[PDB]
């Protein structure tokens, strides 16, 4: 349940939903925000697996 | 080698996309501005606001625009949070002069346009309304004014150019009256003929963010894996009839893990459950390539 | 004045349906057992015809009244409230709830034989009408919040048995959400027995029913037991 | 607009860089050379196109694009020439001066 | 490939990179 809940975390991003990031921001800014979400989700997966 | 191996996961892909938005309310009063008994003057300008629900295809169909140029994408109906519509009837020699950074005699003494505004200037032949050549009251702008105007200078405050060999108060000898027949009298019926001109700035971005272009809705598809967008809430899933009892103000629901599992149809108010499209792992069972190439 | 023992004002923080879950959220709520001012002072005639106090609007406010006479007619929200700045006026009627946002210099009321005349208005930009259509004894609770340019009004009307504040838990459903876009720092109550409290940032644990209603709530910083409940996310410890 | 990830009439219909772009964009104010007193109409910009531009594609078609529900030949009320010339003059402000 | 198809494995090498910049949806083969 924790791992699923982590999908709703922003990790500092303006939004947790990738489609919102892609819709409102130009590719460059969207790429920065998405890369941040990717980092946060990878950290959550590493924690879960450990 | 002989064994069972974990490979890439499988998904069931959607076959179509659906977009659902609530019933479209009444539209911005663009029709009243263009489909008018008498056109508005520079001082009698309108301010379209808020069930505006702008839709710009009605203007493309309503009248044969001949000099319609949009600084922003002329096709896009998008947002603005305000529409500052303005109107006037002008000679078809000065229509090209209704633009940022242009001067001539017009704009300097009538409706100066600032740089960096969405100047979606529109224009069409007005001879059908100004058919008599005497002169028509309805849409007088300012042909001449004493001094050059700032961008968006007040149109409500009108004047007569104070020209002369002595100080002029407005009307007087060798002063230029804005209500001389001027453009309104067609004469030739080409060229100089009065052209109905509408210009909407679209340039006020502010905290409310209200007025924007109509949002299209597709038919609703159930019992299939589809992509969806419900009032900005997007995703992939299978939509089915719900037994959930939503409150009159709730638009969607969530699970114990804060994921979306239900939506309210914007038009029918039916509650729909969202089941994820099937997925799972794929395992490949092989005797090993040193015995046989048959796999399961 | 300085009433306390209140445990009410919880409202649905969003429009998300939840079924048999406990949801922990941080938002602006009226704290439980907070100080709520009881308005004696402006009851009955009060200071009417002579004065009318203006209260601050700090983040958002809680308003409640039990007066069946419908003497309470509306609210004005804004800053200067003298036509120098834009302000929001909400006035109720028998069958017409009217919201207008524009500059006003004043309104109608600075015995009860006439009302609804008003004075003047100019350069008006926003109007909204009849969200609930309407608005034998009933308690009428309202929450007025102004965040991110949106003016959010929540309300609930419930029957009473003649008691002042009958006990039980009832959450306020949202009524209207308008993109007004104005700065609200003060407000005033218009009369033709009301309570005013203030919202503060707080974390609450809200208990949702099978049918999506909220039946209880815990103010997470009220006492150490409530804090424990939020740590476990349970109403049983 | 001449940068990766940007939008606008040129980035979308005349000249577009890829989002993954390595290189240099150099701009210079050419008002003294390109702007004619009466207006220099040799430079054309595309404003009406059916599809958005793909990276480094150079589409020089001048076919009439119709924005209405009925195609027509030649110029028409909803039938527009896809290019719009811009008349650069020494008296335009910096935002409207030509740049090389 | 100077050695029907023997089905032997081979691979192609880069030859030229032309900045044509065009849509290239369709094509024809030119024969003498
Ligand atoms: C607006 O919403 C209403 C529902 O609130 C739609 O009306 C329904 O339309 C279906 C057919 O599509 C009928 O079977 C229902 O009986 C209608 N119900 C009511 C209450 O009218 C309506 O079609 C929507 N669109 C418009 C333009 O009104
Ligand atoms: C490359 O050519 C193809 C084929 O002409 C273009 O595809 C067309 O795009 C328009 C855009 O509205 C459609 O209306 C046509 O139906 C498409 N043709 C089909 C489906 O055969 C394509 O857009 C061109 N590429 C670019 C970048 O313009
Ligand atoms: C939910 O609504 C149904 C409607 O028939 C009712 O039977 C049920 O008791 C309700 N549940 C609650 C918890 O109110």
């Amino acid at each position: 349940n924790t791992l699923v809940k982590q999908l709703s975390s922003k990790f500092g991003a303006i939004s947790s939903v990738l489609n919102d990031i892609l819709s409102r921001l130009d590719p460059p800014e969207a790429e920065v925000q998405i890369d941040r979400l990717i980092t946060g989700r990878l950290q959550s997966l590493q924690t879960y697996v450990t | 080698e002989k064994g069972i191996y974990q490979t890439s996961n499988f998904r069931v892909q959607p076959t179509e996309s659906i977009v659902r938005f609530p019933n479209v309310t009444n539209l911005c009063p663009f029709h009243e501005v263009f489909n008018a008994t008498r056109f508005a003057s520079v001082y009698a300008w309108n301010r379209t606001r808020i069930n505006c629900v702008a839709d710009y295809s009605v203007l493309y169909n309503f009248a044969p625009f001949f000099a319609f140029k949009c600084y922003g994408v002329s096709p896009t109906k998008l947002c603005f949070t305000n529409v500052y519509a303005d109107s006037f009837v002008i000679k078809g020699n000065e229509v090209s002069q209704i633009a940022p950074g242009q001067t001539g005699n017009i704009a300097d003494y009538n409706y100066k346009l600032p740089d960096d505004f969405t100047g979606c200037v529109i224009a069409w032949n007005s001879n059908k309304l100004d058919s008599k050549h005497s002169g028509n009251y309805d849409y007088w702008y300012r042909s001449f004014r004493k001094s050059k105007l700032k961008p968006f200078e007040r149109d409500i405050s009108t004047e007569i150019y104070q020209a002369g060999n002595k100080p002029c108060k407005g009307k007087g000898p060798n002063c230029y009256f804005p209500l001389q027949s001027y453009g309104f009298r067609p004469t030739y019926g080409v060229g100089h003929q009065p052209y109905r001109v509408v210009v909407l700035s679209f340039e006020l971005l502010h905290a409310p963010a209200t007025v924007c272009g109509p949002k299209k809705s597709t038919n609703l598809v159930k019992n299939k894996c589809v992509n969806f967008n419900f009032n900005g809430l997007t995703g992939t899933g299978v939509l089915t009839k719900s037994n959930k009892k939503f409150l009159p103000f709730q638009q969607f629901g969530r699970d114990i893990v804060d994921t979306t599992d239900a939506v309210r149809d914007p038009q029918t108010l039916e509650i729909l459950d969202i089941t994820p499209c099937s997925f799972g792992g794929v395992s490949v069972i092989t005797p090993g390539t040193n015995t046989s190439n048959q796999v399961a | 004045q300085s009433y306390t023992n209140f445990t009410r004002g919880v409202y649905y923080p969003d429009k998300v349906f939840r079924s048999s879950v406990l949801h922990l959220t941080q938002d602006l709520f009226l704290p439980f057992f907070s100080n709520v001012t009881w308005f004696a002072i402006s009851g009955t005639n009060g200071t009417k015809r002579f004065d009318n106090p203006v209260l601050p609007f700090n983040d958002g406010v809680y308003f409640a009244s039990t007066e069946k006479s419908n003497i309470i007619r509306g609210w004005i929200f804004g800053t200067t409230l003298d036509s120098k700045t834009q302000s929001l006026l909400i006035v109720n009627n028998a069958t017409n709830v009217f919201i207008k946002v524009c500059e006003f210099q004043f309104c109608n009321d600075p015995m009860e034989s006439e009302s609804g005349v008003y004075s003047s208005a100019n350069n008006c930009t926003f109007e909204y009408v009849s969200q609930p259509f309407l608005m034998f004894k009933n308690l009428r609770e309202f929450v007025f919040k102004n965040i991110d340019g949106y003016f959010k009004i929540y309300s609930k009307h419930t029957p009473i048995i003649g008691r002042d504040f009958p006990q039980g838990f009832s959450a306020l459903e949202p009524l209207v959400d308008l993109p007004i876009g104005i700065n609200i720092t003060r407000f005033q109550t218009l009369l033709a027995d009301y309570y005013v409290g203030y919202l503060q940032p707080r974390t609450f644990l809200l208990k949702y029913n099978e049918n999506g209603t909220i039946t209880d709530a815990v103010d997470c910083a009220l006492d150490p037991l409530s804090e424990t409940k939020c740590t476990l996310k349970s109403f049983t410890v």
